[PDB]
């Protein structure tokens, strides 16, 4: 029939698959990220650590150009000193966990580059809107 | 043994006076499922 | 393997009286995406099986209210409300929640 | 489980006064009412009255007032707080009162009145 | 006072059949309870709130009806079910119908 | 004068009114949704239940096309097996509480339909942007 349990995977379902098939379904890891007298305080400090580290990822996402769009292009070019890999491989050769080792030095340079490339784009949108 | 006659004392009476266990509670093992929090 | 048992074996139903065919899985069939992956099929002898009820308590694009789906976890009932002459055939319960797909043993309904 | 153990059968004289224990065990006695039902031959069942055993607030039947009295005794120790005992002093007997006396209890059921009694006593027959 | 009247008196049947038991109240809009008492045993509960079942009662016991009429229909009679059956509303009991073998 | 207390209602003000007059003012139920030694823990587990179930509604809203727009069209068609009602009535005949009974079986089918209709629209926006 229509609707089967084969290609409709679950949480962390495509965790070994290639990036071109992991970016097909990103919402399944997205929605299970917030919901799911001293052992009540083990409940409190487990809850306010979940809603805190969710908001922290929604803030670093927020101050770039991506409010809730969940996939978004940007303006910074890709300097080959970061990864030096071909484009035609890294969407069907590697997998995401193999990528996260391959780049982990160069984050906080990209995260610093993204904020300035947004705030430069933000006021330049205003200067276009101000003259007209 | 506290050292005729023969008079003893409790062994934990030196250095640690300690509680009873209420017979309402029970020391049987029940299963415990450890779960990760969100994220 | 998960077991799909069908109750009853065969029913001789009168045209008009509400008929019920039940099938039970080995576990619950509710998935996190929001659909219950329990289905029901109609087969005539010498004819390929056709889907009747997908995503139960919702009718398909071409079947009337003569068929109905209801139940809960591990308990699935197919209800035939109004019986016609074309209602005869063998019905099958089948899960599309997990791999593999397991089918029912078959429930024959005949005419009196 | 819930168990209600009664007292044994007695032989009384017209003008005496029975006392029928009903020892409850297996549930928290400070929560659920305890009634008392008398079963007479050729008359069917007949109610007597309940006792809410938290404080001991009772209420009898209309035609048995002045002749029945129900007390209770709780369990005043934290090592075993579930058990308890209800009583019934049925005073001023008659040869027309020989019957079977049952102590009952409602069911932990929550869609369920006080009167649909689930667990029953073993039954005490009283001959006059 | 609410009075309860049981209809059939002695209802004699054979095992395997289906019996009905009709009990009539005198005040509408209430619940009903059905007590089964065997010969020389402690009575037990079957029905409360006119439709539900007690703990550990087979599903051949079913009761329905509202208003002033209340039925207790037993399908597929056993050999143990030949007992006295009692109605009960709030304190008042029926006099009890009897089930006998044929 | 200008500015009166008649049509400027309060919290849950139009709760019996029709949908065409309840969607006139949705912000009044929106803004009173987050703000307003053991009875301090009755304060803590009342606060982190308020900020948690607010973020849960802001996440189910977020992964559809509606970041903070508070009224937004979408792309899924309205199958008449859900409601089977006319359009010309349900903005001036019914009220919102009468609607919530009339549809409550069919949620989590709509909420599952909305995520896939966004993520299909999300990557198709990228494939339009990638070729040019
Ligand atoms: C003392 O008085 C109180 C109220 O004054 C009575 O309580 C009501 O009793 C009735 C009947 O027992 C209850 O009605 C039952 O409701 C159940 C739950 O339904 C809920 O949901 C519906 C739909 O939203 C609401 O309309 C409803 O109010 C409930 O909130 C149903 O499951 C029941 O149906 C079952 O039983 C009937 C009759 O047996 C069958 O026909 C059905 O097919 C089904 O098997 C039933 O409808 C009612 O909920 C009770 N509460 C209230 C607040 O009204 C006491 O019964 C009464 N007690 C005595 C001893 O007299
Ligand atoms: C507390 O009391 C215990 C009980 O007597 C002492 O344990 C014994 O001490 C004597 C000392 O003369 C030893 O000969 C025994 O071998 C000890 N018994 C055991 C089982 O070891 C203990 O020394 C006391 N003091 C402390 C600090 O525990
Ligand atoms: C990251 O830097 C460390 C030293 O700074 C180096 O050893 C390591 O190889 C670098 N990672 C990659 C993937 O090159
Ligand atoms: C929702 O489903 C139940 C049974 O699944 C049904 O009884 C009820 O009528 C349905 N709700 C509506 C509004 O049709």
């Amino acid at each position: 029939a229509v609707g089967i349990g084969a290609v409709f995977l679950g949480f962390l379902g495509a965790a070994g698959s290639t990036m071109g098939a992991a970016s097909m379904t990103l919402t399944v890891q997205a929605r299970n990220l917030l919901s799911g007298t001293v052992w009540g305080i083990k409940q409190l400090q487990a809850r306010v650590l979940a809603v805190e580290r969710y908001l922290r990822d929604q803030q670093l996402l927020g101050i770039w150009g991506c409010s809730g769009k969940l996939i978004c292009c940007t303006n910074v070019p890709w300097n080959s000193s970061w990864s030096n890999r071909n484009l035609s491989e890294i969407w069907d050769n590697m997998t995401w966990l193999q990528w996260d080792k391959e780049i982990s030095n160069y984050t906080q340079i990209i995260y610093g580059l993204l904020e300035e490339s947004q705030n430069q784009q933000e006021k330049n949108e205003q200067d276009l809107l101000a003259l007209d | 043994q506290i050292n005729s006659n023969k008079e003893y004392r409790l062994i934990n009476c030196n250095t640690s006076a300690c509680t009873q266990a209420c017979p309402k509670v029970s020391f049987e093992p029940i299963p415990i499922h450890y779960c990760a929090p969100a994220g | 393997d998960i077991v799909m048992t069908q109750t009853p074996l065969s029913l001789s139903v009168t045209p008009g009286e509400p008929a019920s065919i039940s099938c039970r899985s080995s576990q619950s069939l509710l998935h996190s995406n929001g659909h219950t992956y329990v289905h029901w099929y109609l087969q005539k002898a010498g004819q390929s099986p056709q889907l009747l009820i997908y995503e139960v308590s919702n009718r398909a694009s071409g079947v009337p209210d003569r068929f109905s789906g209801s139940g809960s976890g591990t308990d699935f009932t197919l209800k035939i409300s109004r019986v016609e002459a074309e209602d005869v055939g063998v019905y099958y319960c089948e899960q599309t929640l997990q791999i593999p797909f397991t089918f029912g043993g078959g429930t024959k309904v005949e005419i009196k | 489980q819930v168990q209600l153990v009664q007292s044994g059968a007695v032989i009384k004289t017209p003008g005496s006064s029975v006392k029928i224990s009903c020892r409850a065990s297996g549930y928290n006695f400070r929560d659920y009412s305890i009634h008392w039902v008398r079963l007479i031959p050729d008359k069917g069942f007949e109610w007597i009255g309940w006792i809410k055993p938290l404080w001991g607030a009772v209420s009898y039947a209309r035609q048995l007032q002045g002749r029945v009295s129900m007390t209770r005794q709780l369990s005043q120790d934290p090592d075993d707080p579930d058990w308890g005992v209800a009583y019934m002093e049925f005073s001023g007997l008659t040869p027309a009162d020989t019957a079977e006396y049952f102590c009952v209890r409602r069911g932990s059921c929550d869609y369920c009145g006080d009167f649909p009694w689930q667990y029953w006593g073993q039954g005490t027959v009283v001959v006059v | 006072e609410i009075v309860l009247t049981q209809s059939p008196g002695i209802l004699s049947l054979s095992p395997g059949e289906t019996a009905t038991l009709f009990c009539k109240a005198s005040q509408g809009g209430n619940a009903m309870t059905w007590y089964q008492k065997r010969r020389g045993q402690v009575p037990r509960l079957l029905i409360y709130d006119t439709s539900r079942r007690a703990s550990g009662v087979p599903d051949r016991f079913v009761g329905s009806g509202s208003g002033t009429d209340f039925f207790l229909t037993i399908n597929k009679l056993d050999r143990e079910d030949f007992a006295v059956y009692y109605c009960q509303q709030f304190e008042f009991f029926g006099l009890g119908s009897e089930l006998e073998v044929h």
